[PDB]
RNA sequence: CCUCCGCAUAAGCCUGCGUCAGAUUAAAACACUGAACUGACAAUUAACAGCCCAAUAUCUACAAUCAACCAACAAGUCAUUAUUACCCUCACUGUCAACCCAACACAGGCAUGCUCAUAAGGAAAGGUUAAAAAAAGUAAAAGGAACUCGGCAAAUCUUACCCCGCCUGUUUACCAAAAACAUCACCUCUAGCAUCACCAGUAUUAGAGGCACCGCCUGCCCAGUGACACAUGUUUAACGGCCGCGGUACCCUAACCGUGCAAAGGUAGCAUAAUCACUUGUUCCUUAAAUAGGGACCUGUAUGAAUGGCUCCACGAGGGUUCAGCUGUCUCUUACUUUUAACCAGUGAAAUUGACCUGCCCGUGAAGAGGCGGGCAUAACACAGCAAGACGAGAAGACCCUAUGGAGCUUUAAUUUAUUAAUGCAAACAGUAUACCAAACCUGCAUUAAAAAUUUCGGUUGGGGCGACCUCGGAGCAGAACCCAACCUCCGAGCAGUACAUGCUAAGACUUCACCAGUCAAAGCGAACCUCAAUUGAUCCA
RNA sequence: GCUAAACCUAGCCCCAAACCCACUCCACCUUACUACCAGACAACCUUAGCCAAACCAUUUACCCAAAUAAAGUAUAGGCGAUAGAAAUUGAAACCUGGCGCAAUAGAUAUAGUACCGCAAGGGAAAGAUGAAAAAUUAUAACCAAGCAUAAUAUAGCAAGGACUAACCCCUAUACCUUCUGCAUAAUGAAUUAACUAGAAAUAACUUUGCAAGGAGAGCCAAAGCUAAGACCCCCGAAACCAGACGAGCUACCUAAGAACAGCUAAAAGAGCACACCCGUCUAUGUAGCAAAAUAGUGGGAAGAUUUAUAGGUAGAGGCGACAAACCUA
């Protein structure tokens, strides 16, 4: 992911993981299943709902997710009509 | 690669001229044709090969008188220095020519056929049909060049109004304009293809190096092409 | 000298490729130098005179970084000469002519000190300044006796 | 094939 | 005593065995003092070969080889004329040597003349003794190749037979010098022709290819490729190919017929051969003894007619055998001389070295112990010879295997024609009664035969290729929660017989040992009141 | 105590400032280091390639306009390993050193010297007493690897336990590594002296400071922000392109020359055989005379033979009587 560039010697990010990839303020990365738009006529309904949610990634993954990007897509935005406004904080969290 | 080419003399001369051998080397210094290489040294003679050239302050026709048959190693047939008038010039020989003979290089074309020897010169316009002729030319005042070997001939067909067809030696026709000068009979030094090589001491005094020693895997192109006569090109330029 | 690709995509092989422009060997009429002359034109250069109204037109009014051409530069400073310094063009016993033929090149006229430095390279301008400042040394002893002169002048007078 | 490495020669100021 | 040497010319740095002092130190493989030196002294004087030629036009076909007979073929190494202007003259480079190229004072190499041994020039030996071993020389009672795969040094002087190549020659400089490449004879294709080789040539010529003389001959084919005509064809001395079965009277080896295919179903010749394993073939000879050699046979199912088949005139450092005569290779070795060998005098290595106070047997260990266990063995130190061991010295093995590390060759493996010749289109010129003709030279698009700008050649394989497999499920190995592999032994699957509420949301779990994936379901709105075991496909893009 | 150990100066690297130079006379474009004579032709051109994407065919900062935040954002990319701006607030003239070194360090340098090839080119160590060397004095010695002074004395990985004394008595299988297992008969080593091998981001841990704000403009923030500390090796291949060099050995060609006694000479690309061209075999050595030699047995030696001189054909090639043979061991 290019640590050092060779006109600035900042750090680089991939924009395939932008382009896949949806981080959260808390530190969560929204993805998709898939294969939930091919294939349709042999799976059975159950799967097609179940390939059509935002399923969250794991442990390795967003540490994964977090280093190949840099300091810029890890903060807050402020959208007027944001739908994943509210799950950007999480409350109720007992370690 | 300072390669300069011996034929350096603007003038015609007697005296034979130095030359110097290639052996396929053009101006680049590589071997672009290969096969030659390597002979016995020989001098070049300034063969005239039109036969009708007006002297100073001449224009009709002259005699001539052959002297001495030499041999020229550059080609296969042999030379013959013929002299007339106040200069001599070295003529391509033909058949049956000694020494004190008499040839005539006329040009003024008849109305009936002339019944020419084989030693003497006469336009196409002359001559009568089928008649053994050599040393054809293209256009009028440019120069002999086709059948010029030894013992090649050719022998005239037929006439229309201007033009003359001439058989060629490989069986193919070719016409040409009226007033073309070109001799009659066959070229000397007959028998060429009977001569037995015997060693290749003789080929390599000659000047030519074996063939390559690879095995090339014959194509396409080795087998044999029974194709009929190609037709007969023409020089006659017609607006 | 360019690249051009396969069949129009980049997931091919990337070949060079270098166009030539097409070259017509005709002939024009320069009407402020009286002479014709036998240039390979192109058919832009050609279209370029047609819209101009004529060669001298085309030549006077595009600049240096549109002729591309050492002959160009050469025919506009000849061109730019002939105006300034008046010479006469054709002959006499007809002024007429060369007075109408100045009159229709008036929006110019280029100062003659500034139009003999158009079109001229680096090593070419170089060489006529030197030309123009060549002067083989003059001897010393004019200076010397100049001095002389003017020395016993001011001692005599006062 | 014919491998075959030449000697290398030291300098004369040794 | 040798002279297989030397003197000059040609090429080559130019002072490199003349004197003087130092010669204490420093280079002689040791010394004197000097061909491996420090400083000073000056050699070589040209007549030797060079340093060269005032122009304008023109002239130069009857070789050399004692050149006089003769005789040729590879057709050849030497010459002037008319005119104009020019009467100043001897300057320059080297004349030494014991010498050059190979890191050297190297048993290597160097062109021509001179007497081919002389009038040029040098010393195989430092001394002591005669160890073994090795190398170079003379011969030997009897056999003369009986030893060795093979006549392998050697001296006598040596005949015949077979294969291959026509011959001379040349090729792997530095392990193969040959049957290998070439050579005259033959055959195939292409080209109607003037300036830079081809060629200052003309279809008895030139270029591109295959075998390679003379004797007998080259029988067939365009279904497949290419080439030529675009007339569906021609070409094979162009790439290549010329059957099988059944019936066949006593025995292999058949006359003949039927059947299916196709261009023909092996022609001539020759041989168990340089010729797939059977093959040490029948048999004769050469030896007393012969897979060695010659002679007549093809089931040669894989010889074969220019990828040419066989004898023949001559020949081969090519590959094999033998006859009359002889050489210690042997039975069975020996007599002498030199190099060399042992000691004395000095210069004086290279490879190699973890340290050694370093014996043997049995047994053990990373599987072959002088260093481990039990025994045997033992005062110490040098010289002179052999190899049994220390898996001894030289090359990170050239043989086997791995590498998404390379390179060479050939394509009908992949991107494409970037450069030609042919094409069709568009612009560029000019005539032409609503039509045709598109010449020479430039530009862009697409196609055809040669070059090419780049690349890779998947995995397990009781070492690799060949044998077998590449995804998933079930039955025993794995027996009663779960998981577990094998190139352990078996069934299969890449789908189906019928309604589309096979609609939309939403608690809780299992999860093929990770992830990507898959499956069940509380409840609500909506509607009348789902079967089988694997049964399959993600990113990008459209 | 012999061999041999240390003695600082030519200076060496980068900053700030400053823009730095080029004939005493002769010779220097032909055989440069040459005083003197008759065809004037000579440049104007996409660089390529390695590596990476585990191959590789698209792609891969290097492009010569001062900082930073924007921002590694939109974008380009077998949409993948990667590449990468712009619009925008903005960017305080002048001061002479080394928390670098001292000959295996620092430029290779006292020097681009010797040496290697015809050639481009490659290319290394040097110098230590002293105020008075016009003080040739008497001292300053003492430490590593090699030696004598002063050899060995039975037994054993060289070591330990020990006693009044070295041995004698018992125990005990060198060093690092790919390896389950190595002293193994696997790899490296003769010693001494000098030199040589863990360089760094987002995200993490700890400690000061401030605080709903922190921070010397830009950035972050539902207890945060700033600063500091802490961390990620060396050497070793075959391959490819670009710019220049070679036919003096060897392959071929060109112009002018030279060489071959004697006998049989059948007329001859005839035979034996001198000098000469090449080397089929034996024996000698493989750190030799020699990075390819020594005698004969060898083939040719009137021609397809050899050789002195000069020139040309060079790598996407030259040449080739075709050995993938040769192109300076
Ligand atoms: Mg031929
Ligand atoms: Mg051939
Ligand atoms: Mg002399
Ligand atoms: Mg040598
Ligand atoms: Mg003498
Ligand atoms: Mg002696
Ligand atoms: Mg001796
Ligand atoms: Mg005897
Ligand atoms: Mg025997
Ligand atoms: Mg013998
Ligand atoms: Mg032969
Ligand atoms: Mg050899
Ligand atoms: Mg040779
Ligand atoms: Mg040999
Ligand atoms: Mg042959
Ligand atoms: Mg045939
Ligand atoms: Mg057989
Ligand atoms: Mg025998
Ligand atoms: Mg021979
Ligand atoms: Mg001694
Ligand atoms: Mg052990
Ligand atoms: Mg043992
Ligand atoms: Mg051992
Ligand atoms: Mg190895
Ligand atoms: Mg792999
Ligand atoms: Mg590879
Ligand atoms: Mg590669
Ligand atoms: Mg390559
Ligand atoms: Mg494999
Ligand atoms: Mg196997
Ligand atoms: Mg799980
Ligand atoms: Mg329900
Ligand atoms: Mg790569
Ligand atoms: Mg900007
Ligand atoms: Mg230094
Ligand atoms: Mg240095
Ligand atoms: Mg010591
Ligand atoms: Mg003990
Ligand atoms: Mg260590
Ligand atoms: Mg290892
Ligand atoms: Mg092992
Ligand atoms: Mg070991
Ligand atoms: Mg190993
Ligand atoms: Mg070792
Ligand atoms: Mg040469
Ligand atoms: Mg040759
Ligand atoms: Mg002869
Ligand atoms: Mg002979
Ligand atoms: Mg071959």
């Amino acid at each position: 992911l290019t640590y050092f560039s060779a006109r600035k010697g900042k750090r680089k990010t991939v924009k395939a993981v932008i382009d896949r990839f949806l981080r959260l303020h808390c530190g969560l990365w929204v993805r998709r299943k898939a294969g939930y738009k091919k294939k349709l006529w042999k799976k059975t309904p159950a799967r097609k709902k179940r390939l059509r949610e935002f399923v969250f990634c794991n442990k390795t993954q967003s540490k994964l997710l977090d280093k190949m990007t840099t300091s810029f897509w890890k903060r807050r935005n402020w959208y007027v009509d944001d739908p994943y406004q509210k799950y950007h904080d999480r409350t109720n969290l007992k370690v | 690669a300072n390669f300069v080419s011996w034929k350096s003399r603007t003038k015609y001369t007697i005296t034979p001229v130095k030359m110097r051998k290639s052996g396929g080397r053009d101006h680049t210094g590589r071997i672009r044709v290969h096969g030659i290489g390597g002979g016995h040294k020989q001098r070049y003679r300034m063969i005239d090969f039109l036969r009708f050239r007006p002297e100073e302050t001449k224009s009709g026709p002259f005699e001539e008188k052959v002297i001495q048959v030499r041999y020229d190693p550059c080609r296969s047939a042999d030379i013959a220095l013929v002299a007339g008038g106040s200069r001599k010039r070295w003529i391509i020989a033909t058949e049956n020519m000694q020494a004190g003979d008499t040839i005539l290089n006329s040009n003024h074309i008849g109305r009936m056929a002339v019944a020419a020897r084989e030693g003497d010169a006469h336009p196409l316009g002359a001559l009568p049909v089928g008649t053994l002729i050599n040393n054809v030319e293209s256009e009028p005042g440019r120069g002999a060049q086709y059948i010029r070997a030894a013992g090649t001939c050719g022998v005239l067909l037929r006439k229309v109004n201007g033009t003359a067809i001439i058989q060629l030696p490989s069986k193919r026709q070719m016409q040409v304009l009226e007033t073309c000068v070109a001799t009659v009979g066959r070229v000397s030094n007959v028998d060429h293809n009977k001569r037995v090589i015997g060693k290749a001491g003789r080929n390599r005094w000659l000047g030519k190096r074996p063939n390559s020693g690879r095995w090339h895997r014959k194509g396409g192109w080795a087998g044999r092409k029974i194709r009929p006569l190609p037709p007969m090109k023409s020089y006659v330029k017609l607006p | 000298l360019g690249q051009i690709y396969a069949n129009n995509d980049k997931l091919s092989k990337r070949l060079k490729k270098v166009w030539k422009p097409q070259l017509f060997e005709r002939e024009f009429y320069s009407e402020i130098l009286d002479k014709k002359f036998t240039v390979t034109v192109t058919m832009r250069t050609l279209d370029l005179i047609d819209e101009a109204y004529g060669l001298d037109f085309y030549i006077l009014k595009a600049s240096g970084e549109d002729l591309c051409s050492k002959f160009g530069m050469d025919l506009k400073r000849g061109m730019l000469l002939r105006l300034a310094r008046q010479d006469p063009q054709l002959h006499p016993e007809d002024p007429e002519r060369r007075a109408a033929i100045y009159d229709k090149y008036k929006e110019f006229a280029i100062p003659e000190e500034e139009a003999e430095w158009v079109g001229l390279t680096l090593e070419e301008a170089i060489e006529k300044q030197r030309l123009l400042e060549e002067k083989d040394p003059v001897p010393l002893f004019k200076i010397y006796v100049a001095e002389l002169i003017q020395q016993l002048q001011q001692q005599a007078l006062s | 094939k014919k491998r075959f490495t030449p000697p290398i020669y030291q300098p004369k100021f040794k």
